[PDB]
This record gives C-alpha cells, sequence and structure tokens, in this order.
RNA sequence: UUAAUUGCGAUAACGAACGAGACCUUAACCUACUAAAUAGUGGUGCUAGCAUUUGCUGGUUAUCCACUUCUUAGAGGGACUA
RNA sequence: UGACGGAGCCAGCGAGUCUAACCUUGGCCGAGAGGUCUUGGUAAUCUUGUGAAACUCCGUCGUGCUGGGGAUAGAGCAUUGUAAUUAUUGCUCUUCAACGAGGAAUUCCUAGUAAGCGCAAGUCAUCAGCUUGCGUUGAUUACGUCCCUGCCCUUUGUACACAC
C-alpha cells in the first residue's frame, strides 16, 4: 500500500476515519453494551450509523419500528408537542448538541449514558385498569422490554420538553440533564421519579 | 415548407391509429419526417358536489377529461400534403395542419 | 470513447442523475462540490459510501450530479442514490463484477435505500377531511 | 493547485464579499436606506444598520453569478418571506422592488453586473475578476 | 466581547415628558413605553440621533436623549417624508403632525367628539361602544360590558 | 362573570444586564471549575443578563480562557482547556 | 429484594377488558423447569426476556 | 380462516342471478418504429481565475453526427401465497 | 424546540386571450397598488429549468403579560367597481386587549399515515380565515379487544310490528 494525494480537495478528518475501520469521528459507537440482558436486542447497537437521520421503513412490518436505532428513536419522541411535529432536521440538531453536552460532563463514553439512562428508567412493572364490579381495583402486570423502551424514551423526552418550557434552559441542555441523572440514578430526574412511582403504585395495586 | 401537423384528440386509440397511419402513409412516399412527439396528458378536473340541494354528507365527484396532443414534423410539398391529411379522416380525432 | 455511465436515484419527489466517468476522483452536486453543503447533519449522508468502502473506488472516477425536485433532505437522499448507482453501474460495465457484487453487499447491509428507491409515495387526500385519513370534526349537538 | 469559484464555501463568501464592498466604499448608495421596510411582510428593518446593503449586494452578486438572467420581480420573490397577518394564516409576500432594483444598478454602476439579452442581468467580466481576491483569503488560510 | 465599567450614573428609570421610561432595557424598546412612538419610530429617532443601537438605556447621556425627544416632538423638521407619522393631514388643520404621550388621547378624544357632534354613523357607534369597522356583532363581543 | 384563570405566583427574577466590577471580576475568577459553560449556565449560576451571557462568552473566547467545542446558535457548548 | 430475570417460552393470548395484556408462559433464567404464567402490559413475543418485580405469582386470567 | 354468502367442505337440494371479487385510474423497470435542441447533450464560439498537465456555469439558429435509463406511458412485459 | 434581522435557497397538483386589456414576464424613473409598451408560446423553450411560503450556518431580547402584541381604535397612501359610509381589499405609522400546557365534556387518527407547512383550482370586479385537490418536513403500539359505543351471522325470549 502506497499513499497518494489528490488534486480534488476532500477533508482529511472524514478520510482518516474511513481509512482504517468503521467508527464515528471521535465518538466510540463500539462497546456501548448494557450490563442488563433483559433489554438486549431491544436497544440498538452493532449497527453504528453516522447520524440520527435515517428514513428507516418502520411501517412495513410489525416490529421494524422497534429495530430502529435507539438514537433515532430518541430523536423521534423529541419530535413532538405540536409545532415540532416534523422538523427532524432540528430534532437531530438537539441530539447533536445534547451528545456534545453529555460528553463534556461524565467523561466516559457519551452514548453509554443514554443507553444506561434508557435501561434505568424503563418501568419494570406497572398497573392496568380492571373493571370489576363497577369499580374494585387496579391490577399490576409485568411490562415487556419493548414497552420498557417506549416508556423509557418517552419519560426522558417528556421531562426535557416540560423542563425547557418557559425557562432559560435550552431543550438540548435540559434533555442532557435528564439523561445524566437517569443514567447515574438520582431519584430526582423526571424519568426516574415517574418510573418508580409507577412501580410503587403497581406494588400497592398488585 | 417545414410543416407541423397537429393532433389534439381525447381518445388515445383514435389518436394512436391515425398517427400510426400518418407516418406509414408519409413513409410510403419516401419523404423525410420526424416520429411522433408525445406531449404530457392534460387532465381537466371538474370537482363538484354530488347533491343538487345543500343537504347530506359533503360528498364530491371529480370528473376528468383527458386531452392528448401530438405533433409530427414533416417537410413535404403541399400538392401532396393536402391529399395526405384529408384522407383516412377519423371521427372524434382532430387532425389539423399549420403553415409556418 | 470515454468510459461513462448515466444513472439515476430517486426520492419522494426528488431525482438525482449522475454522470460517472473515469476521471480525477471528483464528486460534485449541482455545480458545487459535495463537501460544501455543510449543514453538519447530512454531510455524512452523502459521505456514507466513501466513508464505509473508502476511496479505493474513488481514485480515478469523476462524478457530477444534478438533483432536482423535492426538498433539501429529499434531494440529499436522491444524491446518495445517484452516486450509489453510478458506482454500481461503473463496476458493472468496466470493472470486475466481483468488485460490484461486494460493494452492493456492503451498501445493502448498511442501508437498503442505498440501492432501492423508497417505494413510499404519498397518499392522495380525500374529501370530508383535512388529509388522507383525518376528518374535519364530528359535531353532535 | 487550480482555482474555481464554487469550490469554496457559500456561507463565508457572502459575508467576506460584503466586507470587501464595505471596505472599498464604492457601491454608490444614494443614502435613503434604513428608512423603508425592505419587505412588506417584514415588519422590522434590518438590525445591521451599517451593513444590510453590502451583504444584499454581495447576496445578489453571488445569486446573479450562479443564475443566467434574473429580474427585479424575481429577486423580490427570492428575498421575500411570509407576512404575519395576525389572526389570518400566513401567506407569501414579495419584497419591495426598489431595494433590489437599486442594488443591481449599483452593481451596474460599479461594474459588477452587466445587462443581458432577453431581459435581466448577468455576471459581468469585471464582477468575476474581483472574486480572485475574494477567494484568496480562503485558499491561503486553509492551505 | 466589549465590556464596560458600570458606575452609579446608571438610571433605573428615565423621565421623558412626565412618563416613566425603563432603564436596563434597549433604548429602542424602552421608548415604546411612550404613547405614540414604538419599535419603528424608536428605530428612526435613534438612527437620526446617531446613538449606538447595541447600547442599553443605562449609559445614555442627557444630550443623546435631548435630540431623541426633539425628533419625537418635531419629526417634520428633520425632513421626514410624512408616511411614518401617525397623524397625517389632520382634519382640524391639514398639516402633517405626530401625536404625543398625552396628545394622542387628546386628539383621539377630539377626533371622536367631532364624529359625535355631527352624529355620524361612526360617531354614534363610538358613543355606543359597538364595532365601527364593520365587524359582525352577532358572535364576537359578549363579555365586554 | 368568570375568567377561568390560575394566576400563579412569581419568583421576581433579578437578572442584572449592565455589569459592574463586582460581577465582572466574579465571573472572571469563576469561569474555571465549570465543566460546561453556556449562555444559560452563566445566567442560572452568576445571575447575569441573557445578552451579557453571550457577550461575556464572546469576551472569554476573544482573549481565550474557555475553549469552545460547538459554535452552534441557540446552544453554545464551551469547555475549559486543561 | 433481588429481582429475577425470566424468558418467555409460550404465549397464551390477549386478555383484559380491552385485550391490552397477554398471558405468557415464562421460564426462569436460573433453576429452569420452574414454570410461571405472567401478564404483560405491552407487546410481547416468543423468546422475550421478562423482568418480574416478584417471582412466586401466577395470574391465570385477568377480567 | 376471513380488513369478504371468500372458499374448503357435512349437505333436501340442484342449477343460477345480483353484490364481493373481477373491472377502471397512479407511482415505476421496456433501453428496440414512446421526444422536439419543449431535458443532463458526447464535439461548434469565446469571455471574464491557476496550472502553459487532464475544470466551473452562459450561449448564433434547419451541417449534424453509432442520441434517450429523469417529471413523457403503447405491443409479448413484471409481483402469481416464487 | 421560540420572535426578529439578515443570508442559503428546494417541491407537486394547476391555471392563463374576439365583439379579447386575464396570465402583473422586462426597458414605466416608477418604488405595497396599478395606469406606460407589449416585443411574448395553437400554453415543457412565457409567467415558472415553478425561482414561493415552511425549512436551514450567523447574529439580535433573554423567561417578563417581554421583540409571544395592527385583537380593538385613530390618521393617512393606492387599484377593481356609472357607485363601498356599517374597515371591498392591499399599504405605513401609535398603545397593550384577553390569552400563561384551557373544567366537565369531546373529535380525528394505524403510514411515508398522523401532525407541521404552504401552493394551485372553485367562488372571484382586485383581494377569501371555506372547499377541492394537492405537494414539503415527517412522530409512540401494528402478534389487539369487544367489557368501548355500534355493525354482520347464528341460537333463544317477546304481551313489540314502522317494531324499545
Amino acid at each position: 500500500f502506497t499513499p497518494v494525494v489528490l488534486a480534488t480537495p476532500i477533508p482529511e478528518e472524514v478520510q482518516q476515519a474511513q481509512t482504517e475501520i468503521k467508527l464515528f469521528n471521535k465518538w466510540s459507537f463500539e462497546e456501548v453494551e448494557v450490563k442488563d440482558a433483559s433489554l438486549v436486542d431491544y436497544v440498538q447497537v452493532r449497527q453504528p450509523i453516522f447520524v440520527a437521520h435515517t428514513a428507516g421503513r418502520y411501517a412495513n412490518k410489525r416490529f421494524r419500528k422497534a429495530q430502529c436505532p435507539i438514537i433515532e428513536r430518541l430523536t423521534n419522541s423529541l419530535m413532538m408537542n405540536g409545532r415540532n411535529n416534523g422538523k427532524k432536521l432540528k430534532a437531530v440538531r438537539i441530539i447533536k448538541h445534547t451528545l456534545d453536552i453529555i460528553n463534556v460532563l461524565t467523561d466516559q463514553n457519551p452514548i453509554q449514558v443514554v443507553v444506561d439512562a434508557i435501561t434505568n428508567t424503563g418501568p419494570r412493572e406497572d398497573t392496568t385498569r380492571v373493571g370489576g364490579g363497577g369499580a374494585a381495583r387496579r391490577q399490576a402486570v409485568d411490562v415487556s422490554p419493548l414497552r420498557r423502551v417506549n416508556q423509557a424514551i418517552a419519560l426522558l423526552t417528556i421531562g426535557a420538553r416540560e423542563a425547557a418550557f418557559r425557562n432559560i434552559k435550552t431543550i438540548a441542555e435540559t434533555l442532557a440533564e435528564e439523561l445524566i441523572n437517569a443514567a447515574k440514578g438520582s431519584s430526582t430526574s423526571y424519568a426516574i421519579k415517574k418510573k418508580d412511582e409507577l412501580e410503587r403504585v403497581a406494588k400497592s395495586n398488585r | 415548407i417545414k410543416i407541423r401537423i397537429t393532433l389534439t384528440s381525447t381518445k388515445v386509440k383514435q389518436l394512436e391509429n391515425v398517427s400510426s397511419n400518418i407516418v406509414k402513409n408519409a413513409e410510403q412516399h419516401n419523404l423525410v419526417k420526424k416520429g411522433p412527439v408525445r406531449l404530457p396528458t392534460k387532465v381537466l378536473k371538474i370537482s363538484t358536489r354530488k347533491t343538487p340541494n345543500g343537504e347530506g354528507s359533503k360528498t364530491w365527484e371529480t370528473y376528468e377529461m383527458r386531452i392528448h396532443k401530438r405533433y409530427i414534423d414533416l417537410e413535404a410539398p403541399v400538392q401532396i400534403v393536402k391529399r395526405i391529411t384529408q384522407i383516412t379522416i377519423e371521427p372524434g380525432v382532430d387532425v389539423e395542419v399549420v403553415v409556418a | 470513447a470515454v468510459p461513462s455511465v448515466q444513472t439515476f436515484g430517486k426520492k419522494k419527489s426528488a431525482t438525482a442523475v449522475a454522470h460517472v466517468k473515469a476521471g480525477k476522483g471528483l464528486i460534485k452536486v449541482n455545480g458545487s462540490p459535495i463537501t460544501l453543503v455543510e449543514p453538519e447533519i447530512l454531510r455524512f449522508k452523502v459521505y456514507e459510501p466513501l466513508l464505509l468502502v473508502g476511496l479505493d473506488k474513488f481514485s480515478n472516477i469523476d462524478i457530477r450530479v444534478r438533483v432536482t425536485g423535492g426538498g433539501h433532505v429529499s434531494q440529499v437522499y436522491a444524491i446518495r442514490q445517484a452516486i450509489a448507482k453510478g458506482l454500481v453501474a461503473y463496476h458493472q460495465k468496466y470493472v470486475d463484477e466481483q468488485s460490484k457484487n461486494e460493494l452492493k453487499k456492503a451498501f445493502t447491509s448498511y442501508d437498503r435505500t442505498l440501492l432501492i428507491a423508497d417505494s413510499r409515495r404519498p397518499e392522495p387526500k380525500k374529501f370530508g377531511g383535512k388529509g388522507a385519513r383525518s376528518r374535519f370534526q364530528k359535531s353532535y349537538r | 493547485p487550480g482555482v474555481s469559484v464554487r469550490d469554496v464555501a457559500a456561507q463565508d463568501f457572502i459575508n467576506a464579499y460584503a466586507s470587501f464592498l464595505q471596505r472599498q466604499g464604492k457601491l454608490e448608495v444614494p443614502g435613503y436606506v434604513d428608512i423603508v421596510k425592505t419587505s412588506s411582510g417584514n415588519e422590522m428593518p434590518p438590525q445591521d444598520a451599517e451593513g444590510w446593503f453590502y451583504k444584499r449586494a454581495a447576496s445578489v452578486a453571488r445569486h446573479i453569478y450562479m443564475r443566467k438572467q434574473v429580474g427585479v420581480g424575481k429577486l423580490n420573490k427570492l428575498y421575500g418571506g411570509a407576512k404575519s397577518r395576525g389572526v389570518r394564516p400566513y401567506k407569501h409576500i414579495d419584497a419591495s422592488g426598489s431595494i433590489n432594483r437599486k442594488v443591481l444598478q449599483a452593481l451596474e454602476k460599479i461594474g459588477i453586473v452587466e445587462i443581458s439579452p432577453k431581459g435581466g442581468r448577468r455576471i459581468s467580466e469585471n464582477g468575476q475578476r474581483d472574486l480572485d481576491r475574494i477567494a484568496a483569503q480562503t485558499l491561503e488560510e486553509d492551505e | 466581547s466589549l465590556v464596560v465599567q458600570e458606575q452609579g450614573s446608571f438610571q433605573h428609570i428615565l423621565r421623558l415628558l412626565n412618563t416613566n421610561v425603563d432603564g436596563n432595557i434597549k433604548i429602542v424598546y424602552a421608548l415604546t413605553t411612550i404613547k405614540g412612538v414604538g419599535r419603528r419610530y424608536s428605530n428612526l429617532v435613534c438612527k437620526k440621533a446617531d446613538v449606538d443601537l447595541h447600547k442599553r438605556a443605562g449609559e445614555l447621556t442627557q444630550e443623546e436623549l435631548e435630540r431623541i425627544v426633539q425628533i419625537m416632538q418635531n419629526p417634520t423638521h428633520y425632513k421626514i417624508p410624512a408616511w411614518f407619522l401617525n397623524r397625517q393631514n389632520d382634519i382640524t388643520d391639514g398639516k402633517d403632525y405626530h401625536t404625543l404621550a398625552n396628545n394622542v388621547e387628546s386628539k383621539l378624544r377630539d377626533d371622536l367628539e367631532r364624529l359625535k357632534k355631527i352624529r355620524a354613523h361612526r360617531g354614534i357607534r363610538h358613543f355606543w361602544g359597538l364595532r365601527v369597522r364593520g365587524q359582525h356583532t352577532k358572535t364576537t363581543g359578549r363579555r365586554r360590558a | 362573570k368568570k375568567k377561568w384563570s390560575k394566576k400563579s405566583m412569581k419568583d421576581r427574577a433579578q437578572h442584572a444586564v449592565i455589569l459592574d466590577q463586582e460581577k465582572y471580576d466574579r465571573i472572571l475568577k469563576e469561569v474555571p471549575t465549570y465543566r460546561y459553560v453556556s449562555v444559560s449556565v452563566l445566567v442560572d449560576r452568576l445571575k447575569i443578563g441573557g445578552s451579557l451571557a453571550r457577550i461575556a462568552l464572546r469576551h472569554l473566547e476573544k482573549e481565550g480562557i474557555i475553549k469552545p467545542i460547538s459554535k452552534h446558535s441557540k446552544q453554545a457548548i464551551y469547555t475549559r482547556a486543561t | 429484594t433481588p429481582v429475577t430475570l425470566a424468558k418467555v417460552i409460550k404465549v397464551l393470548g390477549r386478555t383484559g377488558s380491552r385485550g391490552g395484556v397477554t398471558q405468557v408462559r415464562v421460564e426462569f433464567l436460573e433453576d429452569t423447569s420452574r414454570t410461571i404464567v405472567r401478564n404483560v402490559k405491552g407487546p410481547v413475543r416468543e423468546n422475550d426476556i421478562l423482568v418480574l418485580m416478584e417471582s412466586e405469582r401466577e395470574a391465570r386470567r385477568l377480567r
């Protein structure tokens, strides 16, 4: 192998990443494993993409919307609350800034924090409505791992939208601070408080 | 003369046969010409309520008329062009010739 | 006499046509270099091919793309499909089929839309509602 | 190495060219600027008071260069936006033609833009010849 | 990037023609507190006075405002083309003018009273309080009296 | 007559927007030990005005103490070099 | 209490007032041959891993 | 088993008709008797930048030359639970 | 995730000329509007290579009844209209008015749908918050159930029969 230069100017940073192996620019999309095997094959890994904008066909098959990249799934639930429907062009911008903000804190791998956050706020058990004789009780039922990720993404994205609303905090930085506390475990993050609150109420209404 | 005969019918089958027999009749004279040019179809949409009065669910029927325009470029003398166009005249099809 | 191939990629309503020849390793879109769209989100989208198989197939090939129709993100999708097909068709005619069937296998594995134009055309709107399936409002009293 | 216009960025060009026009001070603006709406849909004038016209001239100069023939009404559409008619839903609204018209005759006045056949404007020879000094800063710094 | 030393000369309030004008905010949007001069008028009067647009209402000298008020008082003196002003070709005089903080209500009362005195359709409507610009009164305007 | 309101309380925010020496040298000595520095970080920790936060941020990058990583609008991500 | 991890082996069917939950037969990850039948609130499928906040429960129906 | 009085089939019923379906309209690969320079043109003519080494855009108007894979829709086409 | 100021600009349906001034193309200085001229295609080469709103580098205020404010008044400038005063409509200027994730209740929705956005056509004497079409950006479950109000079939009870 002998390296040669090109008359056409193409940036080196993109070229250097492409030359040896597949990887993000500085982010380590590899070894983002989760210690909990319950959600394995329900959070997206081993298919690193270069951005959270892939128009993956998610309506053709029952679950192909669940094989969606977990960052793209996080990007989609942030794309909500009325005037932000559509506009994925910025929904990826916030995650770009949030990942930047996540990196500058918590010096470990920025992606692992998100997946640890999602794996930490998925409600392990909640309670469902039972009619009974008019009104008797509520019954606690187990939660599938796919339902977990649906709720884990939601609570993180609901908390961020409700935290940056009518305050100084931008949607990018506050969506980070919800993921910081969700991944580490603080019992104050919007996702975590609701997760155990739903779990607590399910315990009482077994 | 650089004639350009035009065709502005609606029935495609009537247009396609009369244009096919305009090329073969012009080619049987061993004259120069261009093949047909297929212009985009021009659908004319009339969207109207179905009810005569103003009662009922708001149901609408959309009528469409398809317009197919075709032109073929020829360079043939008029003393044979006149006897070329007027023959095999087809009902419903609109075969017309222009000068310059 | 110059080895060339003209191909197309498509999107919802975008279409990019690529002229791929044996040139100087240049990639251009709409008269401008592909590297200077710079919105920092879709730079990697048009970079995906050369980022995953490298420049070993981009050394002496000049590619110019003319995309029209659709929007910004749609045009970029078409651009990727145009350059993807051009490299596919280029190694189909001139280079060994071994090179083409291996790059198709990597392109398919990474993203099916790198080879297949998305068959998700829009649904026409119907009367009695604001959209295709949404209705206006049902009032009862 | 080879020199071409489009092989550089678009965002830094418009600003750098405007600073070139502002520093030279030869655009020959009559001066009634900073008065008019600049667009009937735009309810506030530009914030960049000392500029907003060197950039607009820079904006049209790149725009006329990449196009072949353009008109006063066409550039009003390009620079127009949506007018907020309060409760009424938004609608596209064209910009005032004087700002666009007098920014082109200024380009004619200084030699950037020449009249073209079939109506409209065109990138002139003098307009293109000064882009070499424009791109010089970009090429020298990165290489 | 530019930084300044903040002294006690900062004025948390400004007195322009017997009206309290806020400090610690943009001069352009501070003048909107005056009845008759708003976002655009403050933009023009600040352009005429050649005051730095980036500066606040805190570090503004008395002379800088004295020209601002002079422009507000007599806009036509500074060669204004008579399409920015809120009162062009007054019915009482025919000459171009511009209403003030207290003059805008005085002339609004004066222009409403002349319609009332002549018993015009508009004047009887203002005397009635109903809509005068043709708006339907069947649906809108129930919790207003 | 009912107006269907809630009318919650307020915190009476006091964001100062013209900064004096006491704030100027406070932020100068406190821009260290801050892992993430932004416009909202300045106003929610040193209680400065919103425009001061972005202007001060431009001042801290002009001389250079806090090294920016992402220069995007609507979200400024600056770290401190170490 | 140390929670337990469990893998489904069979799915029985939808139950509840609106069918929003499903009966599943589930095998314990450690000390297998210990069957259990649990109700799952979300969409579940074969060979899916289930978390149980408690273990020794068996809800055969839900109405 | 039905997004089907749809079929398989016990069968005092047999054979039928209507409805469903079938039918009609769109997206899109035929690259050969579906294109004019009414669309990238493959070579006209030169002008505005650097390399005398290999680009980035504008074009008079019936010489054209092995011209058609993109919004253009005919003839064996194609997707029938392969 | 938001207003404003730049700036970058990218679709698709579609329409447009006889007792014709409709389709605002450029050379009307004019400057929202429309009088000058029409050089303009049996409407791809003219509006429109739809050259548009949305969207998207960079900067202006920073959480306030604030640049979220023509909602409501007054003053003026224009064109269609033998004629608009109960704004025809567009344009420029002043002040905040209610409004701060809206109660019981309720509607629509299973894909490039919903939702955001805007454009052509019908109406039209210019200019419509409606409709019809559309196209741009593009979300959570789809192994669903009948308990959630109603359909289909069957069996069964009826003192019902235009029939609970």
